[PDB]
């Protein structure tokens, strides 16, 4: 029906907590093929993110007690396990249709193209976690690919201590560590982004400064954690 | 443990 | 399929937050008609209410933007309150027609007997919040019935500080206030409730003192509210 | 405010 029902209905499903519904109603806008403002990409992002988050944690759970039972000592841990995977994979790539055949090409400005270029490499990354086989090293390569495009733009069009940029640089660290099993890209991305960072920040007012740091934080847990 | 991606608001 | 499969399926989509899942499984094995021993009735319960609970949440949200637009300054709000409400009524629906298929009836003891009664006074109860007209007063008639009759069983044969029959007693209680508008009846019962247990909990362990008091404390919370 | 009920584990 029309954008703006479309767009109070994704708001409304917000503030109700119907994730499953608020997607689809951001994506029947996204569909009509017109730009979206920050805050609209902000409603599909929180949509897809807390959809895909549920079966993600799902899938997790459940490959988790799948290995444990796979060394020593019924089918159905692992048909449940292929159901969500099946669904997150479904979810996954709606949300890459989505990017491929509107928002990436139908982005006005650097903000919104890195915007677009970091989900289609975090959705990648998520079908990667489930991936086997020619699957896995296919959506490895176009994560990559993804990333590495927006992280190009980032640093041309956007300071150091800019949200967009260090959540870009952070993801992608994180899957040189989980994804594509190189520690010393990801180490050396995740410290990069800091050090670059921490340099601006005498600079910033009190909002901008909690906004920056709130990123830099975890680039310094997940150093932590690597090292 | 897992390592941390970027929040959602 | 087989009705120990279900169940396993039933508690790996509660390990996996998958509440939809969880219910359907949990259906799927009421539905071989054998008793549900104590932890299967309390997965059957966990699982709808979690659903119910989303939808209920959600009803509310979308229930008090309506109401608050319905005095002075599109159909989407209504529309959408109306799909919420469709779903949580088919929710409702289906557990009522699981308790009066199987469960009530099979039940082979007084235990399980109160748990499914007050069970299907709940479910009532949520109908109740989201009915209007001869629906709603149908309904009404049909919650307090059933909570009647569990609390009848429930003061032959349970102590006063079982916490089945004190969270009976509390949503009885509840259903007085919220729903038939019977403010005196609801702090009489939640009152004489409270009192009654109050007598015996010097003769309680630790752990019984503890499951009574959790509910206790919510009687007195209704209390304070109601008075 | 809304009345509580009883709640599941
Ligand atoms: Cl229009
Ligand atoms: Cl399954
Ligand atoms: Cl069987
Ligand atoms: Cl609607
Ligand atoms: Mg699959
Ligand atoms: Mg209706």
């Amino acid at each position: 029906m029309e954008r703006a029902s479309l767009i109070q209905k994704a708001k409304l499903a917000e503030q109700a907590e119907r994730y499953e519904d608020m997607a689809a109603f951001m994506k029947g806008a996204v569909e009509k093929g017109e730009e979206l403002s920050c805050e609209e990409r902000n409603l599909l992002s929180v949509a897809y993110k807390n959809v895909v988050g549920g079966q993600r944690a799902a899938w997790r759970v459940l490959s988790s007690i799948e290995q444990k039972s796979n060394e020593e000592g019924g089918p159905e841990v692992r048909e449940y396990r292929e159901k969500v995977e099946t669904e997150l994979q479904g979810v996954c790539d709606t949300v890459l249709g989505l990017l491929d055949s509107h928002l990436i090409k139908e982005a006005g400005d650097a903000e919104s193209r890195v915007f677009y270029l970091k989900m289609k490499g975090d959705y990648y990354r998520y079908l990667a976690e489930v991936a086997t086989g020619d699957d896995k090293k296919r959506i490895i390569d176009s994560a990559r690919s993804a990333y590495q495009e927006a992280m190009d733009i980032s640093k041309k069009e956007m300071p150091p201590t800019n949200p967009i940029r260090l959540g870009l640089a952070l993801n992608f660290s994180v899957f040189h560590y989980e994804i594509a099993n190189s520690p010393e890209e990801a180490i050396s991305l995740a410290k990069t982004t800091f050090d670059e960072a921490m340099a601006d920040l005498h600079t910033l007012s009190e909002d901008s400064y909690k906004d920056s740091t709130l990123i830099m934080q975890l680039l310094r847990d997940n150093l932590t954690l690597w090292t | 443990d897992r390592s941390s991606s970027a929040p959602n608001v």
